[PDB]
């Protein structure tokens, strides 16, 4: 006599698209249900197991000019500290450059880490100048546009020099904050307080200004690049990260 | 002291948690045949606050006669607790409600009965809930519900409107869908997605709107043809052994505690 | 240097249930102390519970006739509403206590001639009879008193209720009642006395007393 | 051949929201079913695993003063001994001061254990007197109010003298019931002989008189607190446990 | 056995005690042989097992609490709308099920009483309090009445907790009720 | 891959009043689906088992 | 907290550390939050000890979400007094960290 | 004879420089205790008079 019996639970046949463990197939196409095996061949060796691949890659977020005519203090390009923040675009063809970093992290609620910005000035040999470079830990939304630059040496920052035989200097943002973790919040319509993407504002300023013999171009064109390290986000979403004007 | 402080007097901790067991256990006579030294103390010094009280002699009260402990919490609020009811007037609607732990929030929107007594015992909150969502009346609809964190994009809550957003957008943060011919019952537990350390219960003005809502979990229904009855849902909130509580309040007044 | 002693102000005292709480107290002062007496001027044993509490009382005294039918009811009796009375040395402990829990003993006694005949039978019922059978009453603790053998019967029953004790004031029911049948009918020839006397005695067993209580009723 | 099977018992597809066996979830929202490691960081290192946490911590239950004028035998506060007591109010805010005691057990149907009456008085170092207080067994419908003072030294009773050093006289009193618990009756409408709430009332007297110079207040109050020791309570409910008055 | 019930129309409650008591006569009360078994002995302590079984209108959603004795409850053995919220309700716990998917029930009913046992036999005042084990109740919704019947019935047995005292004497022929 | 499954065999929700092996209940209105120990005390001792 | 009523007064504070707001709960039961009660029979003096209990990892202080502690002193008993003795008593009340730790240089002035 | 605690009156407390002399002084009431973070919300050296 078969006592084997069992009680139908809740949630009876109801889809959980949320997680790879209800998300899995019940059954199969494939004859005898077969496995396949590991190809590299074809594929270069490169295997992608993690999301980690492509924010280390440092990529352009944005670029600014450096002109002589720039006098000691003035604020020269504003950054919001956050992955989200590119501003590069292009014209032919029509499209919106996203960064690794941004494109990436726009998928997921909550982003913490390092961010680190790698600074390549374009000068010749003969430019000379320097530029420091302020984080102001903060919201992205607190005004910053009224500090001259002997407040802002209060501030974490640092100085680079135009000419000299390495181009870059990698700007390295510790994590500042009071809660664990930021938010994405460009997916919400507008700004509340206590809700912030950035962990501050990068500052740029003029600290020496720009010197240069008369045959060489007036100015210096900067990249900056952006890409994390200590990267943790979590929290899955779907969002088209929109282009950042200052 | 590390902090520098120095003082002659001793020290002592204040209120705490768990002294003792809810459920009567022997771990001969309490007190007797010496003395009620314990009947006389000064309630202002915390240190004479802790003499264990006793007056006349007494004897220990056996063992309990039932196996489990229900004044435990992760007993007591196991026990999945009502929480909101709605019904949708028609097809193709979106509904969505936070759960927010703030009791500024007066039911029917917010948190009713005993949940809105229990998440007010405690200042901090920190981990994840199962929910489980019942379904009443109209057959043959099929539904999609899904939980968003704090923060993001989400619909006006407490509100019965047309979607404003994606089907991509929605299936990103995961979703059930579900058919009220089948099922008729949903329990799924929601998980700690948070950019804060907790979600406190009991605050006000501007900290309120954002530190207090745990996250938002919403329906949509469609092919429900309005021929038919009415489609009624409601949403009962339990408590998973991963989720913790922190630094007891004062409980709530009686003329704060409503009922739904 | 040398300390000069001083009272000392705070003190508890008490006995059994009262307590005192005294800021300015002072040391007791004893005298004498006490004595064993070497001629007992009574010999009996010194009153105590075992003593007053559990002793044998006169509950009910009925009789048993000739013209009780079959399954006639002799004497019914509430028998701890019985032993709660002024009459009897067990109420000035029952008085003065709110709750108890106990045991009960019951002897009841007849005096049949040898030249009558019949039967009872005394069942202890807890609560009250309700319905069930009257011919069935040989399942209760009982005793069949039989004109022919025994005119002394003797129950033991220990405390059968549903709470944890029986509240003397307001009683919630009775815990136990005991009934007397008839069991087969009382018949005599022509001038043998016409009834039988019947008496019974109740007390208590292990005798359990809780919640003093200024309360008189 | 598959002879895997099982046959479908009863209540199929029911909902028992009665315990956390039967009302624990089905699946997750939660990205691989992931789970959550312990964070005491932000909350002072106090956990709350059990709600004899709320009913250690004495409370004001009610408040009574203690006048010069109160003949000796006088009953100035009959308290019945219940957790759900409390007669405490509040103007502004409107509100129902509840103890917290009083606010664990109006959840329960049926309570058990000791309750521990902190008595405080609020003298000067130059009043004098003293107070008796008196247990009385019985349920809360017995009505105590002709007891004069030589009878309710039968009963259990402690006596408290209000100039000392220490304030506080606790009072525990000890479980006596003719049942193993007590029941929370409030919910219901009216009266039920056999059916109990307080296991008893605790009289106050005025044993002997309060004695005073002419520049100090001609009168004391004296706060009552109210706890649980040896508590069990169970059978969860929800009720609102209103104020009572005397 | 122990009852039966129909609903005559939507969003109403139902409210059924079980009680040991011999002085209550069936419909409401005890019938055939639990009426009698309960009889046999002075004292039941313990938890029961009850089923509850649905019959005719379908797609019909109900809720069902357990409420112990002295606790506030709607008047018993009667129909009627409910006096009291879905908070307290479900704060006992609750069952909630649908006469479409299941058509029937089995929970076991937990011991909770103020009382060390629950008497069968019991007159006039300690009847009503001793002799109720407790108050199943049974409410539903979404009911439409252009549909047939909605009966209910309910069959109590014995889990391997429950423990009986003190035999009694069985019930006379004539005490012995039938359903 | 998920292969765990079953066939529905015959008497689906069917309800065998018949034995306490299918009798017995299926879930539990008692919090945390506590079970009860022994208590004698008020019932003299006298157990009826059979 | 200090108090300094003469013995001639008689009255009684309690002294609690409330996180955030106090919200509604009762009142009679601000004997849960860490306190002291001042009594002018026994202390004049209360001392109080709490830990950093707040919803976020640090309190911002120049836009402050919202106040991490809440300190509320309620007559827990009512002054009274003869004739002559002083009407009132003084009261004041000393705090300071523990244990402070400090984030984000910043050149914010406000 | 037993001996039952009372209030010890007298008592000096202070942190760096401040001080307080009480005679009806009572012993302070603890909650809780530092904890250390298992997660950091900010990595940088806290703040000290050498960062300053």
């Amino acid at each position: 006599m078969m006592r084997n019996e069992t009680r139908v639970s809740t949630t009876e046949n109801v889809v959980n698209l949320s997680n790879y463990e209800d998300a899995r197939a019940k059954m199969s196409f494939a004859l005898d249900q077969e496995d396949w095996k590991s190809d590299p061949s074809q594929g270069g060796g490169i295997k992608i197991t993690h999301f980690t691949t492509w924010t280390s890659i440092p990529t352009l977020a944005a670029q600014f000019p450096f002109n002589a005519s720039d006098s000691v203090g003035q604020q020269i390009k504003v950054i919001p500290v956050d992955p989200y923040f590119f501003q590069m675009t292009n014209t032919n063809p029509d499209q919106k450059c996203i960064t690794a970093l941004a494109s990436i992290c726009q998928m997921f609620c909550f982003w913490r880490g390092d961010l680190v910005f790698d600074f390549q000035v374009f000068p010749t040999k003969y430019h000379s100048g320097r530029l420091l470079f302020c984080f102001v830990p903060g919201n992205e939304l607190i005004d910053v546009t009224g500090i001259t630059l002997k407040q802002a040496t209060t501030a974490p920052c640092a100085v680079m020099d135009i000419a000299g035989v390495q181009s870059t200097l990698r700007f390295r943002v510790p994590w500042i904050s009071d809660t664990p973790y930021r938010v994405n919040r460009y997916t919400k319509e507008a700004h509340q307080k206590g809700e912030y993407t950035a962990i501050g504002k990068l500052i740029v300023y003029c600290y020496n200004r720009l010197t240069s013999p008369s045959n060489v171009a007036h100015h210096v064109r900067v990249n900056v690049y952006l890409s994390a390290i200590n990267l943790e986000c979590f929290a899955p979403l779907y969002h088209a990260m929109d282009v950042t004007t200052q | 002291d590390d902090s520098g402080g120095f003082s002659t007097t001793v020290s002592t901790e204040q209120n705490v948690p768990d002294p003792q067991v809810g459920i009567t256990t022997m771990r001969m006579d309490v007190s007797g045949v010496q003395a009620p030294v314990g009947a006389i103390t000064t309630i202002e010094d915390p240190v004479l606050a802790k003499k264990v009280p006793e007056t006349f002699p007494e004897l220990k009260p056996g063992e309990s006669r039932h196996t489990s402990d229900h004044m435990s919490i992760y007993k007591f609020m196991g026990r999945s607790h009502f929480l909101c009811t709605f019904t949708f007037n028609s097809n193709n609607k979106e509904y969505t409600f936070p759960i927010t732990l703030s009791s500024t929030s007066n039911p029917p929107h917010g948190l009713p009965s005993t949940l809105r007594w229990f998440f007010n015992l405690f200042q901090l909150y920190r981990g994840p809930l199962d929910l489980t969502i019942i379904i009443t009346g109209a057959t043959d609809v099929d539904g999609m519900a899904w939980f968003t964190p704090v923060g993001l994009a989400v619909d006006t809550p407490w509100v019965e409107k047309e979607s404003a957003l994606q089907i991509d957008y929605k299936t990103a943060l995961g979703a059930v869908r579900f058919n009220t011919r089948r099922t008729g019952n949903i329990q799924i537990r929601l998980p700690w997605y948070s950019y804060l350390y907790a979600v406190s219960g009991a605050l006000d003005g501007l900290g309120d709107k954002t530190d207090s809502t745990f996250g938002l979990v919403s329906i949509q229904i469609a092919n429900y043809n309005h021929s038919d009855e009415y489609l009624s849902f409601s949403c009962y909130l339990s408590v998973t052994e991963q989720s913790e509580f922190y630094f007891p309040r004062a409980p709530l007044n009686s003329n704060a505690m409503l009922s739904t | 240097e040398q300390m000069i002693q001083s009272v000392d102000r705070t003190a508890v005292t008490g006995a059994s249930y009262f307590t005192s709480v005294d800021q300015s107290s002072v040391h007791t002062a004893e005298v004498g102390s006490h004595q064993i007496e070497p001629l007992k001027t009574s010999v009996d044993k010194p009153g105590s519970k075992k003593t007053q509490g559990e002793k044998f009382f006169l509950i009910h005294s009925a009789r048993w006739l000739t013209t009780h039918a079959l399954f006639h009811e002799v004497a019914k009796l509430d028998v701890v509403k019985l032993l709660y009375n002024e009459q009897f040395a067990v109420q000035g402990l029952l008085r003065y206590h709110t709750y108890a829990r106990f045991g009960i003993e019951i002897q009841v006694q007849i005096n049949p001639t040898p030249f009558q005949q019949g039967g009872l039978i005394c069942a202890m019922v807890p609560g009250d009879q309700s319905y069930g059978s009257i011919a069935s009453l040989t399942v209760y603790p009982h005793g069949l008193l039989n004109c022919n053998i025994n005119n002394v019967v003797r129950i033991k029953v220990p405390f059968i209720y549903t709470r944890g004790a029986y509240h003397f004031k307001d009683p919630q029911y009775p815990v136990w009642e005991l009934t007397i049948r008839v069991w087969s009918e009382l018949n005599i020839g022509t001038g043998t006395s016409a009834y039988t006397s019947l008496n019974v005695l109740a007390r208590f067993t292990d005798l359990e007393l809780h919640g003093l209580t200024p309360l008189s009723t």
